[PDB]
């Protein structure tokens, strides 16, 4: 209450309202544009233009004004749509100065009863794709019966170029940490030392191409967010787990975070290069979960995985769509081979 | 400083008007690596570095974001002389599913001859409709407590065509009953 | 340092949302003990940033109406124009505040201020 | 507990848009407006029709979509409060809810169409032209509304009531809308004709462009437009030169004197050629058939100077036009080939096959573009039609490509479409070439289908 | 070169389309806001 | 300041109107556009709007529906006009298109028994004039006495009931008024009687009078604006000189064929005042 309160200064006309907002754009969830795909085999959502010669119709017999519709093939539309969306997503990711990798996984798709409504059994593909984008009611669980490895090697692994490299039956641990703001992933050695400390994965392109009674494939594109190396170094001196003779325990201090999921992994690797610089890698994981938080993961699980590598230079030189087409082509083979035992003695896929 | 400060982070901070929430070494590293400046005296305080970063960012920004919501003559364009969103893949269209059940037919808002009030194209070989079915996931490793789980299965085109036909037929019956006109039905071959 | 800060912010239109929310909550908690020449310094500051609050404006209007003789003529005109600019209405403030400007009519610089007061009213 | 006065916010947003638009548009104003408008929220206040349309208009102008809270809140109060919208604020809302991709952003337009269909009779000139311009961009094709508005325009044009600024808007909107009527366009031409010496070149060229875009017309109309174009050639720059030249080419009438004077006046501003619209003026000659070589050499000389600007469509059209009148000048052609090879990632099917056909025609084959185009062909061979598939197959044949992964899909496609492939007489020689170049081994079905 | 400018503009527009006011993000936030079946009785016990 | 006219119907326009003289169908359409141009240039009306086409030629009389005395309007009573009431509805639309509904003359239309015609009521500086004859009753004069009347040193407004014979045309047809204390009157019995009746009322008006030969149609409006101009038929030449000698600029317009139709300046346009 000082300084000539009865003489208000003349307020300049060049004053427009301004606001300050913090954290509006920052955040792991709001990082990159996303996309989605929901694809069912034995589909043909397209029509083909054709023309015929109708010279037996009295009245307008000219064939110029004749137009007719025809059917199409099944796989071409799915492959074209998938390749186009993959190309657009990879172009955007390379435009944002980021790196990412392609991923191929085998398992099954399960949906909550929320998607179904009013006892309807025929739904538009667009409607289903739009309905599965609000609450994420899908409950994908990766799995594959183990009684196929005899014929797994008999899938033209060596003829294509897949060869067993490195050392097999490697023992390791995979765990996750829930920090104050984000999530982190830690790879622990058999001894107990942390191998790598990375950030949570973000999926840019999602594809859920279903299949017949056999397993279905869920092609994905992934990117890895940055992480402060101060936090990388910090999670190397403080012990995370302590390994007794049989049991394993968690020692992570409460101030640093919390252990929410840790499992034991038996890993082996196979590698292929198809004279193009592309590294198609197959990995084996017979994981047995140890420390769980949610309820739907309490069982031994053996699953397969295929991967490639696309650095931040494919926007100018490397043909991105070729790798996706090759991966989709060679995933169908392995889907077909293990289709029988996936429903014969283990599993039940009654699609009717 | 380190690798966590990238173009996306600085762009977001600039767009939210909070660039001052950064340390001097971070700004110096950003100017020395991203903006590619000649050299920076390791004595400048926050204001000079912030102003330099801001000017460099604004000068190199040339992708216009505004769309002119007005009409203007003297503009010459040669272009004529949704498709990506037709499949509905690049996001979740806000305000969907909150509409009358008119997905199977095209209805646009009196007597007029040769004026179809509702068109519905159909086909036998090609049908754009997927189906759902129940399964028992008890075997699967983790779903040992749920008895029913739905999976997406393709369906025969004829059943979908019949379903669309009856869905249109009930609507037509209700409409013609509300109007109470003399009703006729024709099935022509040709 | 709340009235001074509010006036300094409202003189340049740099409203900060959460900070202003805390400011309003504080001045709502302790409101019955604000000396004159400070209501005038906060009403203008909070009205030039286009904040439409009902309880805060009600309290400030009642407090300003209670103390009328302390405000001089130009302060009366500015306090009327501040409420007038946004569009909020207060019967008690205007009724109690136009009487002083009517009684002290002869001290106005000219009739332009009179027509401005009438328009703002 | 605290909001922002939406009316004063709308006023400030209007001032901010006016300052941003008239000064150059530094991104500071855009960020300031977005920051201010993001916190704004229509609420239990009582905003009238104007204060909602203004906010919607400014928000869409400053780069906002249905993602923002304000846009979603403002697209309502129009779904449910429809009677409030008046003719003064109808075009603002209609053209604001055009680029929005939301479903609710497409229902509103429908309602507006109805509220215009019964009111196309009780409007003045300015309201009619504003409504037509607003509805042009959306994409609806309500026939009754367009018929009513065409009538009203014809009635108003009987006695002069249109300044020389709304004829351009009306003609452009109708031409883009893809709606044709002899009477309406005749009336517009007559009214433009009455206002002699008022229409400048800057207001004349767009009318010609709009009329040519609907070129399915009759003569005696472009005949008179040729007369007016005589005296407006002096004070016009290269942009309208090329545009009206393409328009006159699309008219389909040989104007020897007009083409001659255009050629005479065009050489002075050869420096202003940015090489972006050189494709249109080159392709229009191929469209009509005039083969004046002087300006052709003048255009070709200004090529190496500007090639970066060249885009995929520009390069494809330029090479296709240069196929006729084949200079085959290797100095430009090597640089153009390399530049198109760099750009070759983004292209179009039909454009792909014309580019391959033109490269095979010019008989200049280098490994880089050859292999690049052969790689990129496979992604588009699926949708090419009969003759286009034949041309692409012969392009690969000239390219000497034996990779099975390339020839298998095109051979499958031509096998699935043998009837149309073998029914083209003009292309017959072409099919001849292909087999006697390759041989009988590849596709035996194609063998005995040809031998039939 | 014009195509590269168009691609830059489209990419940055799509990037700016994602923020904390999105419809899907609001839906997930309100889903997280939902109380547990025992949460209601816990609030009743506290009351 | 808002003026409304309606274009004629070419197909249903009748020849040989109710005077025994044939008319040229094309000539009406030819003259109407020139009339439109003169009206929109003559600086007497702010805006002109082109009403849509209708079959009946009796619908060409845009007036005789609704009269503007001030910021408010007055609809005419429905008495013998029911047969075209439908088209009246359309007219209002155009009015409401760019204007408010004002009072809707609820007080005038619903005044028990009413007999009013657009042209019996003519405004004047601080005055209203009602032509009491075979078209207007005294009840209308009493209603206007109730409504549009104020009496004070500066709130000075007056109403004059002017007597006329049974065979006289409507008041606004012959004796009119133009701004700056100039009063136009026909040099016939009706005009002399009207001038005498006005002179006996309010002698302090000091209104100059200019005479015109009988049978001349002219349009002149007080208006909120002040202007020196009049619209006169391009027939009788002496009237132009008589009115120009007083300092008023005349503007000629051609109405021969429409005069044979029987359509006057008053009913050819519809003046209105629109405010905010």
């Amino acid at each position: 209450g000082y300084g000539r309160w009865n003489q208000a200064s003349v307020m300049q006309p060049e004053t427009l309202l301004d606001l300050s907002q913090a954290g509006f754009y920052e955040g792991a969830a709001n990082m990159v544009p996303k996309a989605f795909q929901l694809l069912v085999s034995d589909t043909a959502p397209d029509v083909v233009v054709s023309r015929v010669n109708t010279t037996a119709f009295p009245g307008f017999p000219s064939n110029t004004e004749c137009y007719t519709l025809g059917a199409s093939e099944k796989d071409v539309a799915i492959r074209s749509r998938y390749s186009k969306v993959l190309q657009w997503c990879c172009l955007n990711m390379s435009n944002l100065q980021m790196d990412g990798e392609l991923y191929v996984d085998f398992g099954k798709l399960l949906l909550k009863p929320s998607v179904m409504r009013k006892n309807r059994r025929i739904v538009s593909s667009y409607t289903l794709q739009q309905r599965l984008q609000v609450n994420h009611p899908y409950t994908w669980v990766p799995t594959l019966p183990e009684s196929c490895l005899s014929k797994i090697q008999e899938q033209f692994l060596q003829p294509e170029g897949f060869a067993p490299i490195g050392k097999g039956v490697q023992l390791t641990y995979s765990g996750t940490i829930k920090r104050s703001k984000d999530q982190l992933h830690v790879d622990l050695d058999n001894k107990g030392k942390v191998l790598a400390v990375n950030s949570a994965w973000v999926n840019l392109q999602t594809a859920w191409c279903t299949h017949a009674k056999g397993p279905d494939v869920r092609l994905l594109l992934r990117s890895r967010p940055p992480i402060r190396r101060q936090d990388v170094e910090l999670f190397a001196s403080t012990p995370i787990i302590k390994l007794a003779d049989d049991d394993v325990a968690d020692v992570l201090p409460p101030e640093h975070g919390q252990l929410v999921y840790l499992s034991e992994d038996e890993t082996r690797l196979f590698e292929r290069v198809s004279d193009r610089g592309v590294t198609i890698t197959v990995r084996e994981v017979k994981r047995q979960p140890l420390i769980i938080l949610r309820d739907e993961e309490e069982d031994p699980r053996v699953e397969y995985s295929l991967s490639a590598h696309i650095p931040a230079n494919a926007a100018k030189a490397t043909d991105v769509r070729a790798v996706g087409l090759t991966a989709f082509e060679l995933a169908g083979r392995l889907a077909g081979l293990v289709a029988e035992d996936f429903v014969r003695e283990y599993g039940c896929e009654a699609k009717l | 400083d380190f690798s966590h400060i990238t173009r996306n982070t600085v762009w977001g901070l600039w767009n939210e008007g909070n660039l001052f929430s950064l340390s001097v070494p971070e700004l110096a590293f950003f100017l020395q690596e991203h903006c590619r400046v000649a050299n920076v005296d390791p004595r400048a305080k926050k204001s000079a570095l912030v102003r330099q970063v801001e000017e460099i960012l604004s000068a190199e920004q040339q992708a216009s974001a505004t769309v002119p919501q007005e009409d203007n003559p003297h503009a010459i364009v040669v272009t004529d002389y949704e498709e990506a969103d037709e499949y509905g893949d690049w996001g979740a269209e806000p305000g969907f599913e909150d509409r009358r059940e008119l997905d199977f037919m095209e209805l646009s808002p009196r007597y007029d001859p040769l004026s179809p009030r509702a068109f519905q194209l159909l086909h036998s070989e090609t049908a754009t409709d997927v189906g759902i079915a129940s399964i028992d996931p008890s075997k699967l490793p983790g779903q040992s407590k749920v008895k029913n789980a739905l999976a997406a299965i393709h369906v025969a085109p004829n059943d979908a065509n019949k379903m669309r036909f009856r869905m249109a037929f009930e609507w037509c019956l209700m409409n013609i009953w509300n109007m109470n006109m003399p009703g006729e039905l024709n099935i022509g071959a040709g | 340092a709340i009235s001074f800060a509010i006036a300094a912010f409202g003189r340049v239109k740099y409203l900060d949302k959460k900070l202003f929310d805390r400011f309003t909550r504080w001045i709502l908690d302790h409101s019955k003990d604000l000396n004159a020449a400070e209501l005038l310094l906060t009403i203008r500051g909070v009205s030039r940033v286009m904040l439409l609050n009902d309880q805060l404006y009600d309290d400030l209007g009642s407090k300003a109406a209670e103390k009328v003789k302390e405000f001089p003529i130009e302060s009366q005109c500015v306090l009327l124009s501040s409420f007038g600019s946004l569009g909020v209405e207060h019967e008690r403030l205007a009724s109690r505040m136009v009487s002083s400007i009517a009684e002290n009519r002869e001290e106005l610089t000219d009739a332009t201020k009179a027509v401005d007061v009438i328009t703002s009213l | 507990v605290s909001h922002l006065s939406a009316r004063n916010i709308a006023t400030e947003a209007l001032q901010m848009k006016k300052l941003h638009q008239e000064r150059g548009g530094n991104p500071m104003l855009a960020q300031q407006a977005r920051r201010v408008l993001f916190a704004t929220s229509i609420a239990g206040q009582n905003l009238d029709a104007r204060s909602v349309a203004l906010l919607l208009n400014t928000a869409v102008y400053f780069g906002m979509e249905s993602d923002a809270k304000l846009v979603r809140e403002c697209i309502d109060y129009c779904l449910k409060n429809d009677k409030l919208i008046t003719v003064d604020v109808l075009p603002i809302v209609v053209t604001a809810c055009a680029t929005l991709k939301s479903r609710d952003a497409r229902e509103v337009i429908e309602m507006q169409a109805q509220k215009a269909a019964r009111n196309a009779k009780f409007l003045d000139a300015k309201d009619v032209t504003n409504i037509i311009s607003a509805f042009s961009k959306t994409g609806i094709n309500h026939e009754k509304l367009f018929a009513f508005l065409s009538r009203r325009v014809q009635t108003l044009a009987r006695v002069g009531e249109f300044e020389a600024a709304h004829l351009v808007i009306l003609a452009n909107a109708f031409s883009r809308l893809r709606y044709r009527d002899k009477f309406l366009f005749g009336a517009i031409a007559r009214r433009a004709m009455s206002l002699r010496e008022r229409v400048t070149v800057n207001e004349l060229v767009p009318l010609i462009v709009a009329f040519s875009k609907i070129g399915l017309k009759d003569p005696k109309l472009s005949k008179r437009f040729a007369t007016k174009a005589m005296e407006y050639v002096d004070q016009m720059n290269a942009e309208q030169v090329a545009s009206m030249f393409m328009a006159f080419a699309y008219f389909g009438i040989r104007y020897d004197q007009l083409f001659g004077v255009l050629t005479n006046r065009a050489v002075e501003l050869i420096d202003e050629f940015n090489a972006q619209y050189i494709s249109t003026t080159l392709n229009a000659f191929q469209r009509i058939g005039i083969n004046n070589p002087e300006l052709f050499d003048n255009l070709a000389e200004r090529a190496l100077a500007v090639v970066q600007d060249h885009d995929a469509r520009d390069i494809s059209k330029t090479v296709t036009a240069l196929a006729h009148f084949g200079l085959k000048d290797e100095e430009l052609f090597k640089r153009l080939a390399s530049h198109a090879a760099s750009i070759a990632d983004q292209f179009d099917a039909m454009g792909l096959v014309n580019t391959a056909h033109a490269f095979a025609r010019t008989n200049f084959l280098q490994q880089d573009m050859a292999v690049a185009l052969s790689e990129r062909s496979v992604y588009v061979c699926r949708l090419l039609d009969a003759g286009e598939t034949r041309r692409l197959l012969w392009a690969l044949a000239k390219f000497q490509v034996r990779d099975p992964k390339i020839l298998t899909p095109v051979f499958n496609r031509c096998l699935a479409l043998h009837y149309d492939f073998f029914a083209d007489p003009t292309g017959s020689e072409e099919i001849e070439e292909i087999f006697d170049f390759y041989g009988p081994n590849f596709c035996p079905p194609l063998y005995q289908l040809y031998i039939s | 070169n014009p195509f590269e400018k168009v691609a830059r503009g489209i990419a940055f527009k799509m990037r700016s389309k994602v923020h904390k006011q999105g419809y899907s993000n609001t839906v997930m936030a309100q889903q997280a806001r939902r109380l547990s079946p025992t949460g209601l009785l816990a609030m009743e016990r506290l009351t | 300041l808002h003026a409304f006219v309606r274009s004629p119907h070419y197909r249903t326009i009748p020849s040989a109107g109710p005077n025994g003289i044939v008319v040229n169908r094309d000539m009406l359409v030819h003259q109407f556009r020139d009339f439109y141009k003169t009206l929109q240039h003559c600086s007497l009306v702010d805006k002109v709007h082109l009403m849509s086409e209708r079959p009946s030629v009796e619908a060409l009389r845009v007036a005789d529906q609704m009269v503007s005395i001030g910021a408010t309007f007055l609809e005419m009573p429905l008495t013998g006009m029911e047969h075209r009431a439908t088209e009246f509805m359309e007219s209002m639309r155009y009015v409401r298109g760019a204007g408010g509904p004002s009072t809707l003359a609820s007080y005038l239309q619903d005044t028990e028994n009413c007999r009013c015609n657009s042209g019996d009521v003519v405004c004047l500086p601080n005055g209203i004039a009602v032509g009491h004859g075979p078209r207007t009753n005294a009840v209308a004069h009493t209603t206007l006495k109730q409504l549009f009347e104020v009496k004070d040193d500066q709130f000075s407004f007056d109403v004059f009931t002017l007597e006329q014979e049974g065979d006289a045309p409507p008041l606004g047809d012959y004796f009119g008024f133009a701004g700056s204390n100039v009063l136009l009157t026909w040099k016939d019995e009706h005009g002399l009687l009207a001038v005498d009746q006005y002179q006996q009322k309010q002698p302090h008006t000091e209104m100059n009078v200019v005479y015109l030969e009988p049978g001349c149609h002219f349009l002149s409006f007080y208006g909120v604006d002040h202007t020196i101009d009049v619209l006169v038929q391009k027939g009788y030449e002496r009237s132009m000189d008589s009115i120009a000698a007083a300092g008023l600029n005349p503007i000629p317009v051609q109405w021969s064929e429409m005069d044979k139709l029987g359509i006057s300046m008053r009913a050819a346009v519809l003046p209105l005042k629109f405010f905010k």
